[PDB]
RNA sequence: GGGGAACUUGAGUGCAGAAGAGGAGAGUGGAAUUCCACGUGUAGCGGUGAAAUGCGUAGAGAUGUGGAGGAACACCAGUGGCGAAGGCGACUCUCUGGUCUGUAACUGACGCUGAGGAGCGAAAGCGUGGGGAGCGAACAGGAUUAGAUACCCUGGUAGUCCACGCCGUAAACGAUGAGUGCUAAGUGUUAGGGGGUUUCCGCCCCUUAGUGCUGCAGCUAACGCAUUAAGCACUCCGCCUG
């Protein structure tokens, strides 16, 4: 869309003074110019993600909002890269070596429960081993195939997710992502003004991310 | 109340609509000091009015210094008829 | 949460009229505060002054 | 802007510092140490580490040093201009000394400056005399120095009118 | 009560630089007017222009921020304070920040800045250093 | 501009009722003041006992005065053995 | 800097309003406490961790009438309001100070600070004459204790109170001197003003001056401060140098 999907904005004007200083006064949507600047912004992010993904880099997808987490999860699936859906455990990329030597345990134990000798004690180890798979895989999610550090990020709510954005800022990852009206712009390289309440449009906006990253390769 | 000040301003009338004239101001000042003085003599320890007394007398005297600096002639013809030193 | 005096825009108290002060005084004789009355701030002081002059004038009782 | 560890970098230990913890069983003894690293031409960092023993303590410090570096501008083997160091009662004066004068500095400031490889510089300690606040103040200092060409760029001018 | 208009305007534009205003207003006088055009000549500022009213005028400045969101302005300093004036000889004009800094000086041949003042051998009170 | 409210004890014949209210009005109008309004309340049960009377007589006299009659009325009322209580209020 | 002619924003005067435990003086009211007289009334009251000293058959405590007296103003009451500070809460009156909003009807820089100087200045204390209900240093007794000049109990003097002088000090604190200008926002709250709604009931948006709490930038050793700066600057005073 060049039109508003569910872009009605934010309810309460408890918000952050950064870029919203003199935008025209029509309603509680005091920042109504976001409607007309979003289109040029997402297309600029579109071409930028196009050439970086055409170079051969890897994006991954982080979001723990209760309405968009599975939406971006499935989007990561059929776009063909990595994701974080549930709990962002502390320091994934600045702990990359420790995280991959923990994910090695998951790969080994899933291949053991796939084709290995399942039984040496067919209750006393198999039952909590079978638990331990989904136990780590819950908070882990789409961390099963990095083997290499990803060179870009997209976030739905950097307000909720301080840990990932600060970790990326320390690890000079270019952070991209949408900005709810309470969030803070300049710590993110390319910001896209988007209301977090748009539970329907929150997937379409990053669907417009996904077809770009799909078109970049082929 | 306000009758004495009205007659004082229209007697110290210089310009057609002057209230900002220094000669106008010190007249209302003088009546304020005298009203407060015969107030204080019957109420000696009204210190919170002694303070206003000191404020207005200081305002009076330094604006008098201003008037001396401006033109001492009109100062003289004010002082002789208002009668103080 | 409703201020009686702004609700009908009534001006100054006129202390001789009493029946509103009757239902602004507690039955044991004390003033109901703003937590139960919910009047505007600038009228509560003229209210308590009014019931004070009523109490000195002996139309409203000190204790009951 | 982060400079990787592709270069060769010299290290120099300046201080091993005894640290302690009091616990129910008694006093518990630990070792902090800070080191400064860099190259002789333009890049310098420092690193801190805590461990129970000296070699892996300075090893932790030296990996943190490999993590953090900062570039120093260098106009004719000396600093360009005036700069005072400033961090937390750490005040270090740096003055663009003339050539052939060598390094004139106190202990830790010389330890970072010679590891920066600057030929002619002179300085003074005006803040406190704890070494970590020294080095932090000095690198805050050399962080502030700018070349002439980019200042001319900000001016919309050239370098000739700014050197003269 | 406001003692030095130069100091008032000086720290006002310093304060706006440190907070990234593009807009800034300065109540007008002749002295800060030609200091405005001197700064416009030296390019520390995008544009300055004047509008007038019944109260001594009012001037506005559009302040630069370079190409990548960086401070073109790295500090300002008043020297010729009131209560303590300072004067320097024509040969003792200080090369502030050894060239990259710029000093503004009121001289007997009008007010000029540091380099042309030294070139034409003028001298006087050093008024403000900008770094 | 001063509104007056005073009480006389009920055990009084109407011959003396008119007498006291009239002489107090003459006091007010003879001390240079003018009566801008009079009102009456008659009988009203008091909020409390004062001396031995459960009851009292209420009366309203509205006077525009130059602040000379009210103090002397105050001393007359408080020296008078028939008035129990009274006040004077600036109506603004 | 000196002199001369300007101007109105700084500072002010008028005009229209608003709020206030601001102050001095006078008068008035109520609840209790104490004491006294009497009626009823028996044998305890009171007090503490236990207790004891005290008061009570000479009728106490309890209880109701009726007085005497001095004290402070319940509820209102609010990190509310006023004052420069100390501070100021019952009501009524006289006199009197100050603050804030609008207004540009008038002056045209009359401004800021302030050594010395002058004046105010909690409580305790001092002088003279009053007053003395309760409270209550000193002191008395009874407890506690190894001891207890104390903590505890029952009393209790000076004072506390008034008038007029004097002392001139406090953790007299925001442990932050006064004035001026600039710098993200959010949220109460006091007293005002303006606009659209209606000029009602009350809704919204501005708006000055305060008054609280959050919170950027910046600053600090840290705590933290943050348009009521401990930020940015300028003026003037006071002060420090283990």
């Amino acid at each position: 869309l060049l039109e508003a999907g569910v872009h009605f904005g934010h309810q309460t004007r408890r918000w952050n003074p950064k870029m919203k200083r003199y935008i025209f006064t029509e309603r509680n949507g005091i920042y109504i110019i976001d409607l007309q600047k979003t289109v040029k912004k997402v297309e600029e992010a579109y071409n930028f993600t196009k050439n970086l993904a055409a170079e051969g880099g890897k994006i991954l997808f982080v979001g723990t909002k209760k309405q968009a987490q599975d939406s971006v999860k499935e989007e990561a699936q059929r776009s063909g890269m990595y994701y974080v859906n549930q709990r962002w455990l502390g320091g994934t990329l600045t702990n990359f070596e420790t995280i991959q030597k923990r994910i090695k345990r998951l790969k080994d134990i899933e291949k053991m429960q796939e084709n290995g000798t399942f039984d040496v004690l067919p209750k006393k180890e198999v039952v909590q081993l079978k638990k331990e798979l989904e136990r780590l895989e819950k908070f882990l999610g789409g961390i099963k195939d990095m083997k290499d550090l990803p060179d870009a990020l997209f976030i739905i709510d950097p307000r909720k997710e301080r840990i990932a954005v600060a970790e990326a800022r320390k690890l000079n990852i270019p952070i991209i992502g949408i900005v709810d009206t309470n969030c803070d712009p300049d710590e993110i390289d390319v910001v896209i003004p988007a209301n977090d309440d748009a539970i329907r449009a929150v997937k379409l906006l990053t669907s417009k991310m996904a077809d770009a990253i799909l078109e970049a390769k082929q | 109340t306000q009758e004495r000040k009205n007659q004082l301003i229209n007697e110290f009338k210089t310009h057609e609509s002057d209230t900002g004239s220094p000669e106008v101001q010190i007249a209302i000042l003088t009546d304020s000091i005298n009203n407060l003085n015969e107030h204080l003599r019957t109420h000696k320890k009204d210190h919170h009015s002694r303070r206003g007394l000191l404020k207005m007398v200081g305002k009076r005297r330094n604006l008098l210094t201003y008037l001396r600096n401006k033109d001492v002639t009109r100062y003289r013809e004010l002082i002789n008829k208002l009668g103080l030193r | 949460k409703v201020c009686y005096f702004t609700s009908n825009g009534i001006t100054h108290i006129d202390y001789k009229d009493v029946d509103l002060l009757k239902k602004f005084v507690s039955e044991r004789g004390k003033i109901l505060p703003r937590r139960v009355t919910g009047t505007n701030a600038k009228y509560q002081r003229k209210l308590t002054a009014a019931i004070k002059r009523a109490r000195q004038m002996a139309l409203l009782p000190y204790v009951s | 802007r982060i400079d990787p560890s592709k270069l060769e970098l010299e290290e120099r230990l300046v201080t091993v510092n005894r640290v302690a913890k009091v616990v129910k069983g008694g006093r518990r003894f630990r070792f902090a140490a800070l080191v400064v690293v860099g190259d002789k031409n333009g890049h310098v960092g420092f690193g801190t580490g805590k461990a129970q023993e000296v070699p892996e303590a300075i090893r932790k410090a030296v990996e943190d040093a490999k993590k953090n570096l900062i570039e120093v501008p260098m106009v004719g083997t000396t600093i360009p201009h005036e700069i005072i160091g400033r961090f937390g009662a750490g005040n270090i004066l740096l003055k663009p000394a003339s050539e052939g004068t060598g390094v004139i500095a106190g202990g830790p400031v010389r330890a970072v400056l010679e590891l920066a490889g600057v030929a002619d510089i002179l300085s003074k300690s005006l803040g406190s005399n704890t070494p970590i606040n020294m080095i932090r103040a000095t690198l805050q200092g050399l962080s502030e120095l700018k070349r002439a060409e980019d200042v001319a760029k900000l001016r919309g001018k050239s370098v000739e009118e700014l050197l003269g | 009560v406001m003692t030095d208009p130069i100091a008032d305007m000086l720290t006002r534009i310093r304060n706006a630089n440190m907070v990234r205003h593009e807009k800034l207003e300065i109540p007008a006088s002749k002295l800060k007017r030609e200091i405005a055009e001197i700064l416009k000549r030296e390019g520390f500022i995008r544009d300055v222009e004047f509008v007038e009213d019944s109260k001594q005028g009012i001037i506005r400045v559009f302040l630069k921020y370079g190409q990548n969101n960086e401070r073109v302005i790295t500090g300002l300093k008043r020297i010729s304070k009131p209560g303590l004036r300072v004067y320097a000889k024509s040969n003792e004009v200080p090369r502030v920040l050894n060239g990259l800094g710029i000093a503004i000086i009121s001289t007997s041949q009008g007010v000029l800045t540091d380099k042309e003042a030294r070139a034409k051998q003028a001298g006087g009170e050093v008024l403000a250093y900008v770094w | 501009k001063y509104e007056v409210m005073y009480i006389i004890r009920p055990n009084i014949d109407e011959e003396s009722k008119k007498a006291v209210i009239e002489r107090f009005n003459n006091v007010l109008t003879s001390n240079g003041a003018e009566i801008t309004g009079t009102k009456d309340w008659g009988k009203r049960r008091l909020a409390y006992e004062i001396n031995d009377f459960r009851d009292g007589f209420y009366q309203i006299v509205n006077v525009q005065s130059d602040a000379a009659a009210v103090q002397e009325f105050d001393r007359l009322a408080k020296i008078s053995d028939d008035i129990i209580r009274h006040i004077v209020v600036k109506e603004e």
